[PDB]
């Protein structure tokens, strides 16, 4: 059983059903409705102020609707974190994915929200990543270095950071 | 079970850190027991009570209405903000904004109400202006949270929260409507399981507001008492310890316990 998880998030998929995410997830876990609409919000363990969670959008709100959009904070940790402020500077609006992780570090990124409005279409899919320098994620408490980089059609649209170099 | 104080000194001595407490008789303000009470800790979310408090007085005035809806952008949106980032497309009434903020410590909620009150210093004016000379909001989330130690950025002192709490929640400075609807908002608080909500005896009213920073920064102010009535204010702080989480709550937990057992003594 368990609260929710990075591989709980790994494991669901883009176009489940609900109940598909509910029985992976554990629904003693989640919740649906209130302030997330008709979404599901599956709670990991404690962080912060809060909880590392989950939150699964749907196609729309009938039984048969899909998993269109997957978020997650503090679920997953990046594989090689190498960004610095000096690489953050380098990373430019209009670059490519590739590009952009090429400039951060390829092991650097988690993938915070990923959305894909035209779903089955990957047309008009939106993105967002984290990447972090060597000690800047945390998956209890606050980020020491932390960029966020949010993407359309697979370009970067803008950037932020916090604590780099 | 020891004493409020003896707690403290031991909650000190075994964390390392500092406390501050205030527990103050909401009808009257009367200070009951300090510690450290003049002293500066980060506010971190617990500022969004006052937050909400500010945007309930423009509602009061008629300069805001709780359904008005605020679009927003990927820009916007910073760390701990799981309800905020999910109405990215559709966007959030300033009602629904302060209920994230408060009830789930959403921090782009905070960041987009902000906004509506002149930003950080537009909230210490607001302060200022209910007669709050010592609390401040220097920075947006999430940098307030930093907790840098002996800076003074976006902290207040027990005495000075306690007061403003009193003033915000009964004084009238807001209609009633407004205060019922900002205590209900701490009522609904879902993020305050492991602190004073763990030790509250059945039967008690509670209402709450919590926080978390780096560096060990820890806190919750509440109104609560028996027979399902509010009868007193409890503002604990934290800062300045290396400790886990759970001694932090632990320990917050267990001060609040501390005053219930000795709630006629």
């Amino acid at each position: 059983a368990g609260v929710m998880t990075g591989a709980k998030f790994t494991q669901i998929q883009f176009g489940m059903t609900r109940q598909q995410v509910l029985d992976i997830a554990g629904a003693e876990n989640c919740e649906t409705g209130g302030s997330f609409g008709d979404s599901i919000h599956c709670r990991g363990h404690a962080a912060g102020d809060y909880y590392a969670y989950a939150t699964f959008g749907f196609t729309s709100a009938a039984a048969d609707a899909k998993v269109d959009s997957k978020s997650q904070m503090k679920l997953l940790a990046p594989s090689a974190p190498t960004l610095t402020l000096a690489k953050f500077n380098q990373v430019t609006v209009g670059m490519t994915r590739a590009q952009v992780l090429a400039t951060v570090g390829q092991g650097s990124c988690t993938t915070w929200s990923e959305y894909y409005p035209a779903y089955p279409s990957t047309a008009g899919v939106t993105l967002s990543l984290k990447c972090f320098d060597v000690d800047g994620y945390s998956s209890t408490g606050f980020y020491r270095g932390m960029a966020h980089l949010w993407f359309t059609d697979g370009v970067l649209q803008g950037k932020r950071q916090w604590d780099l170099v | 079970s020891p004493q409020p104080l003896e707690q403290i000194k031991l909650s000190e001595s075994q964390l390392s850190g500092r406390v501050g407490m205030i527990e103050m008789d909401l009808a009257s303000g009367r200070t009951l027991t300090a510690w450290r009470a003049d002293e500066r800790f980060p506010m971190m979310s617990t500022f969004k009570v006052v937050l909400c408090g500010a945007v309930l007085a423009r509602v009061d005035a008629g300069d805001e209405q709780l359904e008005r809806k605020i679009h927003y952008r990927q820009q916007d949106l910073v760390d701990y903000s799981p309800v905020s980032e999910k109405h990215l497309a559709d966007g959030m009434t300033v009602g629904e904004l302060c209920a994230a903020a408060i009830t789930m410590s959403d921090n782009s909620a905070a960041n987009l109400l902000l906004a509506t009150v002149g930003g950080p210093a537009g909230l210490t004016a607001f302060l200022r202006q209910i007669g709050d000379n010592v609390t401040r909001l220097d920075r947006w989330e999430t940098e307030l949270n930093e907790a840098l130690p002996g800076d003074a950025r976006d902290t207040t002192t027990p005495a000075s929260m306690a007061a403003t709490l009193r003033k915000l929640l009964t004084s009238q400075r807001l209609s009633a409507r407004s205060q019922r609807q900002l205590l209900q908002w701490m009522v609904d608080d879902r993020v305050a399981g492991p602190l004073i909500r763990s030790v509250l005896p059945a039967g008690w009213f509670i209402a709450d507001k919590t926080g978390a920073g780096e560096r060990g920064a820890r806190g919750i102010v509440a109104l609560l008492g028996p027979n399902n009535k509010a009868e007193r204010i409890v503002v604990i702080y934290l800062r300045d310890t290396p400790a886990s989480m759970a001694e932090r709550n632990q320990q917050i937990a267990g001060i609040g316990a501390a005053l219930i057992e000795h709630w006629q003594r």
